[PDB]
RNA sequence: GCUCGCCGGAAGACCAAGGGUUCCUGUCCAACGUUAAUCGGGGCAGGGUGAGUCGACCCCUAAGGCGAGGCCGAAAGGCGUAGUCGAUGGGAAACAGGUUAAUAUUCCUGUACUUGGUGUUACUGCGAAGGGGGGACGGAGAAGGCUAUGUUGGCCGGGCGACGGUUGUCCCGGUUUAAGCGUGUAGGCUGGUUUUCCAGGCAAAUCCGGAAAAUCAAGGCUGAGGCGUGAUGACGAGGCACUACGGUGCUGAAGCAACAAAUGCCCUGCUUCCAGGAAAAGCCUCUAAGCAUCAGGUAACAUCAAAUCGUACCCCAAACCGACACAGGUGGUCAGGUAGAGAAUACCAAGGCGCUUGAGAGAACUCGGGUGAAGGAACUAGGCAAAAUGGUGCCGUAACUUCGGGAGAAGGCACGCUGAUAUGUAGGUGAGGUCCCUCGCGGAUGGAGCUGAAAUCAGUCGAAGAUACCAGCUGGCUGCAACUGUUUAUUAAAAACACAGCACUGUGCAAACACGAAAGUGGACGUAUACGGUGUGACGCCUGCCCGGUGCCGGAAGGUUAAU
RNA sequence: AGGACCGAACCGACUAAUGUUGAAAAAUUAGCGGAUGACUUGUGGCUGGGGGUGAAAGGCCAAUCAAACCGGGAGAUAGCU
């Protein structure tokens, strides 16, 4: 039936995009702990 | 425009069927350009470094494709590629 | 004209509607209307700080002048409309010099009547004036609480306010609530009641129509679950407890009022 | 290649989303594909996406976000002003044909269009973040004008046909043509023009609004489609040449008329209702600071520019969301024929498919169906399921009723074909002609052609004519709930919830209340005919007793009591 | 005129059977309810767990809800197996 995710573009960028973390205390904390832990990407971006 | 920057524009012609048919029945030729070269500088390019007359650069951008060498998942690189049209009285030159 | 419906279809059988014929049939006076949206009863946190509201038919604020302060220049009725943010009507008035303004739609008001404000104008309703000027016992709209503030007090369909007493800088009121409140005397009201003074008859007669005024449904505490409310469940139906609001403070004659200022103005409670 | 079969308001065609090369060619068959696979959406290599006018970008704002100063807060931070972002909305302009193995509104042929820059020339009061108009807005309804489109006829090309009959009222196929530019029609809206005054439009205004005369009756605005051009052009059944048999080249008939007709357009219109139906910029005009032979504006011709990014393919799905090539889920657009009220249904067209294991056999049993003597609920928790009803017109219809209903109550009757009334009627459309004209896309007359119900009478076939698909079971008594709604995504749809209404009570506006350590916000740009809370739950009849208990409201005399 | 009637798309989920290591971690087939509105649906936004939101079923918040998910305290504690 409808399943859990239906994708969108402008919707995932605006909520989990480079931009969307920076904004933040928080986000920047993220972007911390995965530079740390060493990703290959940090966050979802194209 | 600058010179320098003009010799620095086009890369190398483009050999394919498709090219051949405009090349012959059109009087356009097909070249593989820097990415960031614009319909401008590719009008002029043409038009300095050829010395014939160029009427209109039509271009796109070709994404390249994603291959397998030995397992590992590669990228091709992207690029651009430009449909020159030549005034008439020209006839072609390749060096 | 207040008119029952004919019962064409179970919805339609209760309906009361009330038709003013005078009411004018087509658009509003463009430069005098403002953009306005629906807050879903939430505040700036998206939090639902009052219940009961939402959906509703879209309106646009019409810019209704409560202040009454272009002073000594006689206007005159054009028309009388339909106001959707408001219980009364309004009326579209015309200065002499070229301005329009919309007011609140006194009582006895029609297209054509001539009205006027300031301190010197003539007593008859729809005129506005500082209360010093006005007959102690005489009926009025509109009045304001602080010199220059605007109108405030009555200014619902059918309300009005009695003045019962000058003295010195501070006159007392008659309150619609029943209430005597003082009030200085150099606020401005105006004569008269406010018209549509039927419009307490009207009935909606089903759901639908609520749901239209942008009120949305009301659950009643007792049947939900003892989480939600403090009148909580129970097993079938099960009260028990002294009636209270959803964050249980007493309801049914609990007095709320609290301050401290405002006090030395009011005379008597309401009963 | 040939027959067979399925979809056809889709199982077709085009997008947005989402995917990201799956597109097209060659080549290969280990793995992948629920079997083989020479095939593939698999492997490897190559090719493929061409824009001033289609989108994104860009200009403008919605909700909402961020937010210099600012207010607030132990810190982080919260709120918000000027701003600045944010489309799902508003903002300039391109069409037909030809072409690729794969792009095309982009390439080519033709024919156009828009906005800017410079230039000339003629004329000239130009200037904004300010002013005013415009942009600019609901539901329902009605029906008149049309067009897409289709059917028949005329026309043109071909056909006399595997089996009786077919030179005829016969058969098959085609009968296509756009934006633009000129024209100004069915319709809708609105009096026009001139002069004087007023300061309301935050300052200014010759513009908007207001007042006063003067004067004229047509004036302006809007507008589908038609007609003309576009077009001696294109497309065009086919035929003639060559062919690697895949195609290439040449040539090219007719290319009209009547009728029906949208849910598309006129129409952001018109009529009506109440629940009273975005914002801002481009756009038009008014002027302030200003600048005046400069600048700048208006028109015609010339001239240049229009950047960048997306463009392949899939989108009712084997490519998106479901772990799979998954009987599930996914918004927008187009809408052929006969029958039909119809976008239901049945059969077909354009077009796409036969759902990626078959081959036999023809047991029990299970699944999905079809049929049944005699009986007809005897079954069972219960007529669960099955059967039956089923359409259109006409006739007929009860208790009870809130007068609307109940009611499609119930029940019954005609229903095919052929002929006549009429070699096709009533209607619908309306040619030719004649007359009129403020001469036209005009008016009247006019009735050829074309279309075309319904009925009645006479006949005829069958067991059966609403012959299929399609398409109510009905009636009687009673519980509860007034009613339409809402609900336990995934065992409960109810008698639960809501409900219109009723009552209590709170609340005087810096409202109670609610969210926030606070600022602030909602309540509300509302104001006691308002707002919140609790209970009850239409309507009709009514709502009796009790203040001792808990609670709430009023009282301050005494007794009692905290910090100090 | 209508939370009017019959009825497709559209929205939903009343019964029955099949399915129950499914074609599907909630479907299919045959019937069933609403279908001009308290309707339905697209794109974007808002509300965050001692919270939301709820025509109120303790329903709903990513197939997890009488207090989500992830990392931490943490090797919680476990007279129990």
């Amino acid at each position: 039936m409808k399943r859990t995710f239906q994708p969108s573009v402008l919707k995932r960028n605006r909520s989990h995009g480079f931009r969307a973390r920076m904004a933040t205390k928080n986000g920047r904390q993220v972007l911390a702990r995965r530079r740390a832990k060493g990703r290959a990407r940090l966050t979802v971006s194209k | 425009i600058r010179e320098e920057r003009l010799l620095k524009v086009l890369r190398a012609p483009h050999v394919s069927e498709k090219a051949s048919t405009a090349m012959e029945k059109s009087n356009t030729i097909v070249l593989k350009v820097a990415k960031d070269a614009t319909k401008a500088e590719i009008k002029a390019a043409v038009q300095k470094l050829f010395e014939v007359e160029v009427e209109v650069v039509n271009t796109l951008v070709v994404k390249g494709k994603v291959k397998r060498h030995g397992q590992r998942i590669g990228r091709r690189s992207d690029w651009k590629k430009a449909y020159v049209t030549l005034k008439e009285g020209q006839n072609l030159d390749f060096v | 004209a207040v008119v029952k419906c004919k019962p064409t279809s179970p919805g339609r059988r209760h309906v009361v509607k009330v038709v003013n014929p005078e009411l004018h049939k087509g658009k509003p006076f463009a430069p005098l209307l403002e953009k306005n949206s629906k807050s879903g009863g939430r505040n700036n946190n998206g939090r639902i700080t009052t219940r009961h509201i939402g959906g509703g038919h879209k309106q646009a604020y019409r810019i209704v002048d409560f202040k009454r302060n272009k002073d000594g220049i006689p206007a005159v009725v054009e028309r009388l409309e339909y106001d959707p943010n408001r219980s009364a009507n309004i009326a579209l008035v015309l200065y002499k010099d070229g301005e329009r303004r919309y007011i609140l739609a006194p009582k006895g008001l029609k297209a054509g009547d001539q009205i006027q404000s300031g301190v010197d104008a003539a007593i008859k309703p729809g005129n506005t004036l500082p209360m010093r000027n006005i007959p102690v016992g005489s009926t009025v709209h509109n009045v304001e609480m602080k010199p220059g503030k605007g109108g405030q007090l009555a200014r619902s369909a059918g309300t009005y306010v009695q003045i019962v007493a000058r003295d010195g800088a501070y006159v007392t009121l008659r309150l619609r609530s029943g209430e005597m409140r003082k009030v200085e005397a150099d606020c401005r009201a105006t004569l008269g009641e406010v018209g549509n003074a039927e419009h307490m008859l009207r009935v909606l007669g089903k759901a639908g129509a609520a749901r239209w005024r942008g009120v949305r449904p009301t659950v009643r505490g007792t049947a939900m679950n003892p989480v939600d409310h403090p009148h909580g469940g129970g097993e079938g139906r099960n009260f028990g407890k002294h009636p209270v609001t959803p964050w249980g403070v007493q309801t049914k004659g609990k007095k709320t009022r609290s301050n401290k200022r405002t006090d030395k103005f009011i005379v008597r409670r309401r009963s």
